[PDB]
């Protein structure tokens, strides 16, 4: 906890708390990228981000998308993303690494916003939860 | 599209409901044809013991005999045999034998043309049609003293249990074509013998030859009989699990394209209230 910073906004919370906060974890593991230090961010559930951002685009009445989703929740996913760079030697040399997590049904990693972060991110930790139920842990596909 | 995707969950369900009625159709055809297997098994011994065991001899002419099966569900085993008929019509080749290819079975025509066609010559096939007797094995065995080799050549799956097959050569030798030239040491091996026939030496073991290819042969296509229904059955087993592992996955296709034509038409549906309101 010395390290880490924690920002919460749990299922009780309002959605658009929830759509705002990787935004405003991002900011806080800028500080570190600016100043020439490192930082790591987990955003747990951006699938869980996503639909919060649904919820506050279909009350919005927004027109729905291919999962019901606004059709802006690529942007959602990838301005967010593309904050967790390395920065060049003029400025600081700091970095930021970014580990989202998204949460698939049954394998299903043809879905909206599975692959969406899929076309955002550099690389991808597949879990598959056939080499969990053997007891293969960290079940790494 | 979403009638191609449930028409397919009709194919594999029904599919996965065949491979398993013939899982133990080919379960019980097993066993009531395993009370069959080691009765048979009797009778081969005492002409093994009598006459040895001499599969790597240098006959003139031979006649070799895969007996394969008549259905082809069975999951490679008239394919096993088949590859093990060349590795053994290749090992006994050593001065240019004269070799009669034989089949007993619908499938072991269709693949020794492919490996060795022009010393082929006969194909029994329809034989496990009724059942596996005797006097239908000697016919068969009859039809081999036509010809007239120096040894046969029989290549058959022995049945050990329902998981283990291995192919087994059991060689039988013309009389004394070759026969009793292999049982000579320094005297004879055969001349222990009191004969007790009517006639000599050398027309009682015509006549304890042919009976010792006919009971080889009857326990080979019986052998293998059995040995057909214990492999169908694992691949029978083994086509359920592809058919509901097809399943699963055409199930998780299906749920995930119905929940995609609820979001499709109710999207069509507040489209054209939000265009009227």
């Amino acid at each position: 906890m010395r390290y880490t910073i924690m920002v919460s906004a749990t299922a009780s919370d309002a959605a658009p708390l929830q759509f705002l906060a990787p935004y405003s974890g991002c900011a806080m593991a800028e500080y570190f990228r600016d100043t020439g230090k490192h930082g790591l961010i987990i955003y747990d559930d951006l699938s869980k981000q996503s639909v919060a951002y649904r919820q506050m685009s279909l009350l919005l009445r927004r027109p729905p998308g291919r999962e019901a989703f606004p059709g802006d929740v690529f942007y959602l996913h990838s301005r967010l993303l593309e904050r967790a760079a390395k920065l060049s030697k003029e400025l600081g040399g700091g970095s930021l690494t970014a580990f989202p997590v998204i949460e698939t049904q049954a394998g299903d990693v043809s879905a909206y916003i599975a692959t969406n972060v899929i076309s955002i991110t550099d690389g991808q930790i597949f879990l598959e939860t056939e080499l969990f139920y053997k007891g293969i842990r960290p079940a790494l596909n | 599209s979403n009638q191609a995707v449930k028409q397919r969950i009709r194919a594999i369900k029904n599919i996965g409901k065949i491979t398993k009625a013939m899982k133990m159709v080919a379960a019980s055809k097993m066993k009531n044809a395993q009370i069959a297997v080691e009765q048979s098994r009797g009778l081969v011994d005492p002409f093994v013991r009598l006459f040895g065991d001499f599969p790597a001899v240098n006959s003139n002419k031979s006649v070799v005999v895969a007996v394969t099966s008549d259905k082809g569900l069975c999951g490679g085993l008239n394919s096993n045999i088949t590859k093990y008929t060349r590795a053994t019509l290749a090992t006994t080749e050593s001065e240019g034998k004269d070799v009669v290819v034989v089949s007993i079975g619908d499938k072991g025509r269709s693949q020794l043309t492919r490996i060795e066609s022009q010393r082929y010559q006969l194909a029994i096939a329809d034989t496990y049609k009724v059942r596996v007797t005797f006097g239908q094995a000697s016919l068969i065995v009859e039809e081999l003293i036509k010809h007239n080799p120096q040894s046969y050549q029989i290549l058959f799956n022995k049945f050990r249990s329902a998981i283990s097959f291995k192919p087994t050569v059991a060689t039988i030798l013309s009389p004394d074509l070759l026969e009793k030239q292999l049982e000579d040491v320094t005297g004879n091996s055969l001349d222990a013998y009191d004969i007790e026939a009517s006639h000599e030496r050398s027309d009682v073991l015509r006549d304890l030859t042919e009976f010792h290819l006919g009971v080889t042969l009857y326990n080979a296509m019986l052998e293998n009989n059995c040995s057909e229904h214990a492999s169908r059955m694992s691949a029978m087993e083994n086509s359920t699990k592809s058919a509901g592992e097809m399943l699963g996955k055409l199930t998780l296709d299906y749920n995930r394209k119905r929940q995609a034509t609820i979001t499709t038409e109710l999207i069509e549906i507040i489209a054209g209230a939000s265009a009227l309101m």
